[PDB]
DNA sequence: CATACAGAACTTATAAGATTCCCAAA
DNA sequence: TTTGGGAATCTTATAAGTTCTGTATGA
């Protein structure tokens, strides 16, 4: 009695779970969500592309409930799906099934993403001086991501570029004498990970926050540190991050989109005297009409447009 | 009250001109008409005052966008009707109706969107992987609000100006507290 | 070959209508 | 097959912030 397009959908759900190497209990939850989804007319009668992304949606909802750090972009890459089609289908099905879906777990994403960075062993592309301890890396990156969240750098942004910037800063700060000459682009390349476009901005924001924190400590404030010289004091700054963040807010610390120069415009006044019932003169309308000469010049121009 | 009045940014209205229209004739004989029937079925028309855009269909139905007040929207829709009349069509002004109203303002303090999505979960949708704003679906009045970390708020879906004011007054203590 | 700036996609509401697409009962 | 019921495509406006193009200017 179960439809064919439904059977194909349920099979696709199980295959995606298996490919993603998800714990065994997730497959059953995701299958149940697709079945619950198919009971609604708008889903049953869904088109070719929405039917395909629906599989991914049900797997992502299941992952989000278990704090499995699967991003929307990563699921769309796997499925060769359009992010926007996935985006509208996800929002629709959550609303439809009346679910409260937990947000992406950042701590879980740091552990997973950071572990994929190929920096824990020396190779032709990774010199021995650039090799870092996995646990030291994860621990420092997690502290910098928590600092980014606390200092308004995470809210409204893509989460992965924050972790890229924080990983780089964690790595550099663990051996600063030899790693400050290496750029964010070179770091991603040796770690064999793609460079997200916003990672550069997140990096500069994170270095700016670490400088504001450095100003709360007398012995660091007298050093007149810059974005380059602050890197070797990151270990110290993270050790007292709770105290220094409390101190920095006490003395201005706002989301980066707020710290912008005010815009100068002359149409700010909203005063209008329009009633909607005023006379419409003939002269006011005639300016929107072509003259017989304009009509004739235009007609001639369109009479030669073909052959 | 907050002491903050949301500013109207856009008004969408509709009107029936009560007669069938030849869009090729309008596109040819008007200066302010854009018509690409392979891209979109309607004539796109623009008037300078009130600065607006209209979508004129062969059925005689019209959509008027861009006005900053309901009065400006009515005045503009009436001017488009008059342009159609002078082009030779027996145009009327039937069933003028405001379809949508967009308001905007600033609470001038930052918003922890990650906290608001937890406390007001049943109304909130916040997915930073997709869009920077929290989508707040207020039930009374039936208004969608887009809430940004900056404290800037977009209010939309209103049929009357009072629903924009009512929704912002309801949201302000939620954002303040 | 640096970076800098413009423009547009994403999100929300909303109407218009031809046309496609996908499922349902008859 | 025929009809019906939806949802989507194209387009218009507008605020908001982020992401990511495509282009252009001083070396
Ligand atoms: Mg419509
Ligand atoms: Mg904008």
């Amino acid at each position: 009695q179960v439809s064919r397009s439904q059977q194909r959908g349920l099979r696709r759900v199980r295959d995606l779970c298996r490919v993603l190497q998800l714990p065994p209990t997730f497959e059953d939850t995701a299958v149940a969500y697709y079945q619950q989804a198919y009971r609604h007319s708008g889903i049953r009668a869904a088109r070719l592309q929405k039917k395909e992304v629906l599989v991914g949606c049900c797997v992502l909802i299941t992952c989000r409930q278990h704090n499995w750090p699967l991003t929307m972009g990563a699921i769309c890459t796997l499925l060769y799906a359009d992010l926007d089609v996935f985006s509208s289908t996800y929002m629709q099905i959550v609303k439809l099934l009346g679910l409260d879906v937990p947000s992406l777990c950042l701590a879980e994403l740091v552990k997973t993403y950071c572990s994929s960075f190929k920096l824990f062993q020396a190779s032709p592309s990774v010199p021995a001086k650039y090799v870092e301890d996995k646990e030291k890396m994860l621990s420092r990156t997690m502290q910098l991501v928590e600092l980014a969240n606390e200092t308004w750098l995470v809210t409204g942004r893509h989460p992965l570029p924050v972790i890229t910037a924080a990983t780089f800063l964690a790595w550099q700060s663990l051996q600063p004498a030899d790693r400050l000459s290496c750029s964010l682009a070179r770091f991603c390349k040796l770690a064999n990970v793609d460079l997200p476009y916003p990672a550069s901005s997140r990096l500069q924001e994170l270095l700016a926050v670490l400088l504001r924190m450095a100003e709360q400590l007398a012995w660091l404030r007298v050093l007149r540190l810059d974005k380059r010289s602050v890197v070797k004091h990151i270990g110290d700054l993270l050790q007292h991050r709770q105290s220094l963040v409390r101190s920095a807010f006490r003395d201005l610390l706002l989301p980066p989109c707020m710290l912008k120069s005010p815009k100068r415009i002359c149409p700010v006044p909203p005063v209008s005297t329009v009633t909607g019932d005023e006379n419409i003169s003939d002269s006011e309308i005639e300016q929107y009409l072509r003259t017989p000469q304009e009509v004739r010049d235009f007609q001639r121009a369109q009479a030669a447009r073909q052959a | 009250p907050s002491g903050i009045v949301p500013q109207l940014q856009n008004i969408v209205s509709t009107v029936n001109l009560g007669c069938k229209l030849d869009l090729k004739t309008i596109a040819l004989r008007a200066r302010n008409a854009e018509y690409n029937p392979k891209r979109f079925a309607a004539v796109i028309m623009r008037i300078r005052e009130p600065r607006t855009t209209a979508l004129i269909f062969s059925s005689g139905k019209m959509v008027c966008t861009g006005a900053k007040s309901e009065e400006q929207s009515r005045l503009a829709a009436r001017k488009y009707a008059r342009v159609v009349q002078k082009l030779g069509f027996p145009a009327k002004f039937l069933d003028f109706k405001i379809q949508n109203m967009v308001g905007s303002c600033d609470v001038k303090f930052p918003i922890r969107l990650e906290g608001l999505v937890l406390t007001h979960q049943q109304f909130s949708s916040y997915e930073p992987e997709l869009f920077p704003g929290l989508i707040y679906r207020m039930i009374k009045p039936r208004i969608v609000l887009l809430i940004f970390v900056s404290g800037k708020v977009v209010l939309t879906g209103a049929k009357v100006r009072a629903e924009i004011y009512e929704a912002f007054e309801n949201i302000y203590p939620i954002l303040k507290g």
